[PDB]
């Protein structure tokens, strides 16, 4: 789950910023792109 | 070094703020301080004081509660109160909003100090 | 032909405020030279020198200066051969992407591998500023971390580098881009001098004056953050994007470094020339085999 | 989608399919594109 | 061959766009990147070009200032426009080499219209003092 | 030099600066050739003129995302009497655009959607509604006119 | 090709058509713009055009006020005779190598003319003068 | 700041009249109210007035039944008054046809009080 | 402020504000190995394209 955005700056800590992290490792869908399969079968 | 600057992505970025650090007390110090520049010539400063546009926050001084609750100061010296209204620029030096802000906060800190520095000088002579 | 210039749109277009921005500039200019001249002897070649600024314009300037930087880094990196390359990805995928940073205190250029980048919270928006998060996943050598990130790896990150067996040997460099929200005041207060209304932005730790009118609200603005991993136990540049892409009205504008198009029609998927061309090629692939099991009989 | 090499086998018979194979699907072979592509580099170069 | 390069002109078309907004944004990267202390910006820019960030507007984009990066047919008539007219100029004692020199060497139409604009007034002054100095001479030997 | 110029000189010398300025840094001449192929694809092109951010943008609508309402056989789209564009924009895009009217509410709202792609649901309705006005008919103080 | 050309200049016509009426709502949007309290429009405008918005007519359209976007064979033949003009007036002495780069750099066919124009009646005034100052010199000679 | 502006779409348009809230009564200001410009230099205001073309509508003055009849007024003070005169323009403020309404209001208001300040006056030197 | 980079044998001067900081930066080093017992040129290499 990634985390609030609705933070003062203060609240915005370390801890904060590596969940953030965790959270892109942890991980794709988009509207206006192929696969990734598909573009690695035409490269 | 850290103090009041944001060394990143190969860069040296500041907010303004000088953390005059690692000098020592100005009596500690055989050279009487730190000796920033050449202007009075003798512009000496102890390492618990900060500069911002070549004004300084002096860390000897206290905030008078009058003071603190007038300007809505948060650190226990002018210097404290100074490092802590800039917290919010150092992780971002070029942002304008927080430049602005920056300037607003280090104008309000000086008239407070110069404020409690006529009170003190005033007393003294009383 | 490759001509990229930065040009004034309106070049008979100057107003008061480019007038005053232009006299702060030569008054500071004017300044620096009495400051360096030396009692007269060189003093007057400074005169000589900034003399003929005068008849330049604030947007001349600027315009010379962007020329400059653009110029000569357009001749150091071969920027051309980069946007071929990008090309060549553009006609196999229909995704051209290229990511401005700074690395080692210069700006860099670099062309970002479509499959390397994943793109998310976009509105069916072809163009990739419009992204509100981005994660680029690439492998990099110890030496490109250690050039990226010398000034911020601790001993331990160092110590870490050095520990891994080994085995290519390069480090897993994820880097996160995303686009948070920030408090800020929008304070509405006089001219003093005038009666004439004023706006502007501040952030939320900002005390509204009082005693002089001034009324302030509170509103969420997008703010660009960013973030990097390096192997797993590193966490490197975790702060606010220190290039925030901003533009003069709108505080909410920003963007990362990563641009680029998506060349699709109508809000769909890119059906690229390989993509066009790829039926075509399978069906000679297998007529091309009839052939020559023809030709070994 | 037709301009996007997608074909739908509902718009040119009725279906006695879903499954994205030729023996009971149809190639699309897109020869018009180039024809408003010819069209839309000129509308560009005016 | 003209006919079929309309079919590819949509590709070459959104490349340049494309190839025009990565140019903006590494000006803006490179404009922030110049208050970063880094000497290597006063080798590559002039005194003025270093000064203009000393000013409170430089932490926006161009595009908000009037300037735009731009490769089109206007930009590179302008520029042949202005190239041919400082050859006619050459020619009638109305331009230096040096200043020739310094608008083949330029980069920016802006620097080169002002160059050609600063030789106009400085010949023009100097022809204009050229008449009153001979007319005073005239008039004094006549005394 | 302002002397020798007239009022519809000015006015064209600011229109054309406006025009001039907005076509270079937009590219507004590739807007228009996506639009020609939306035309060429459906027979129609059509293009939204608004103000985000405090300047003028241009963006060409997908035929497929504009409902037209009450229109009289009429070919232009400005004839048109009602219109709602619904379409998916991300939360960066909603609060680039809405960051001066949205309350507090709204964008714990944009925080605590799901997010299982994460955009919304913009939909914008323009309707031309009526209103009373008055012609008053006055006389010139100085002239019988 | 050309009589294929014809098959395709109706969709090329109507592209035109609607093109012209979107760069016109642009520009009513701009102007909109213009009264919002943006400062971007003090970089990109001159002053006389942000001072154009103090009198009371800018609510309404352009065009009722004799003023439309334009792209057809009678605008670019004006634009290249003003151009041609101006190159014939460059030779003879008659215009400056500054207003030149000004007419290069204009955008619009109002302020080319308003230039030449100008340019005209300076140097005739100096040109006049010149023999007046002559014939009075001449004569308190003789005097 | 909502006060006779429409913030909207990253702009700020304004019909003209000036809210000027937030400053206090002229007594319990310590400068004596906003000062919003030099001019009279101590040009002062306070809290519940609103000025439109540099003419300022007062608070603290009475609307006479007299006055409230002819003009048609709405509002109990003429401040109020003035602020419910131009609540159809603050929600377009560029349209011509609530420009020239606002600006016809605004003169009839001005025209009222005026008169009532003269009877005022002429009542208190009675 | 001004900045510099030392190496770390340097003394940071101290009792005039000077505040260091330790860093891991990249060097490139050679080394030349001839038949199987030479060593020759072990050494940082000395065209540091810097
Ligand atoms: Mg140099
Ligand atoms: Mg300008």
């Amino acid at each position: 789950n990634f985390p609030r955005q609705m933070l003062p700056f203060s609240k915005k800590t370390k801890q904060w910023r590596k969940d953030c992290l965790l959270w892109a490792n942890q991980k794709n869908y988009s509207l206006v792109r192929k696969s990734v399969i598909h573009k690695k079968i035409n490269y | 070094a850290f103090g009041g600057w944001l060394n990143t992505q190969g860069g040296d970025f500041t907010n303004g703020v000088t953390f005059i650090n690692e000098g020592g007390s100005h009596e500690e110090n055989p050279y009487q301080g730190i000796q920033i520049g050449v202007d009075g010539a003798p512009n000496l400063v102890e390492q618990g004081e900060v500069v911002y546009d070549d004004y300084v926050f002096s860390d000897r001084m206290e905030i008078p509660d009058d003071i603190r609750k007038e300007y809505k100061l948060r650190g226990k010296t002018f210097a404290k109160a100074a490092k802590s209204a800039q917290r919010e620029s150092e992780e971002r030096p070029n942002d304008p909003l927080s430049t602005k802000g920056l300037q607003a906060a280090m104008e309000r800190i000086a008239t407070a100090q110069e404020e409690a520095r006529q009170r003190k000088e005033a007393h003294r002579e009383g | 032909v490759f001509d990229f210039k930065v040009v004034v749109t309106n070049p008979n277009a100057i107003s008061e405020i480019e007038d005053n921005k232009k006299n702060e500039l030569l008054q500071r200019l004017q300044e620096m030279i009495t400051d360096t001249s030396i009692s007269e002897d060189e003093y007057n070649i400074k005169l000589e020198k900034l003399n003929d600024y005068y008849t330049y314009e604030w947007q001349d300037i600027r315009e010379v200066r962007a020329n400059e930087l653009l110029n000569h880094y357009i001749k150091e990196y071969d920027i051309p051969l980069i946007f071929n390359n990008g090309f060549m990805d553009a006609m196999t995928c229909g995704e051209e992407i290229y990511q401005c940073d700074i690395v080692g205190g210069e700006p860099v250029i670099e062309r970002v591998n479509p499959l390397k980048i994943r793109i998310f919270k976009s509105g069916y928006s072809n163009k990739v500023e419009d992204a509100d998060m981005i994660i680029l996943e690439d492998y990099w050598s110890p030496g490109r971390v250690i050039d990226t990130y010398y000034d911020v790896l601790s001993p331990k990150d160092i110590k870490y580098i050095e520990t891994m067996p080994d085995y290519a040997g390069n480090l897993r460099v994820l880097r996160l881009y995303w686009k948070s929200k920030r408090k800020i005041l929008k304070v509405k207060s006089y001219d003093p001098e005038t009666g004439e209304e004023e706006w502007n932005f501040y952030p939320e730790n900002y005390v509204v004056n009082k005693e002089a009118g001034e009324e302030v609200q509170s509103f969420w603005v997008n703010e660009a953050w960013e973030g990097t991993m390096i192997g797993n136990e590193i966490f490197v540049n975790m702060r606010p994007r220190l290039i925030q892409y901003n533009r003069l009205n709108n505080p909410s504008r920003c963007h990362f470094g990563i641009v680029g198009s998506i060349y699709n029609l109508n809000d769909s998927r890119p059906f690229s020339l390989v993509d066009m061309m790829k039926p075509y090629n399978y069906l000679y692939d297998a007529i091309h085999d009839r052939l020559n099991k023809a030709i070994a009989s | 989608d037709l301009l996007n090499g997608r074909l739908h086998m509902s718009d040119l018979e009725l279906v006695l399919i879903k499954a994205a194979y030729i023996p009971d699907r149809l190639q699309h072979y897109p020869i018009m594109n180039s024809k408003l592509n010819v069209l839309r580099g000129e509308e560009s170069k005016r | 061959t003209l006919q079929s390069s309309h079919i590819t002109e949509w590709l070459f078309t959104i490349h340049d766009d494309v190839k025009k907004r990565a140019l903006e944004c590494f000006l803006e990267t490179a404009k922030v990147a110049l208050k970063g202390r880094n000497k290597k910006f006063q080798y590559i820019l002039s005194d003025t070009s270093t000064r203009v960030m000393e000013i409170d507007g430089d932490e926006f984009a161009e595009a908000d200032y009037g300037l735009v990066v731009d490769n089109s047919n206007g930009t590179q008539e302008l520029q042949q426009k202005l190239d041919t007219l400082a050859q006619a100029a050459l020619q009638t004692q109305t331009l230096s080499f040096s200043t020739i020199t310094k608008l083949y060497t330029s980069s920016s139409l802006a620097e080169k219209q002002r160059l050609i604009e600063k030789d106009e007034k400085q010949i023009r002054e100097r022809q204009a003092q050229a008449q009153k100095e001979q007319l005073e001479a005239q008039q004094q030997i006549a005394a």
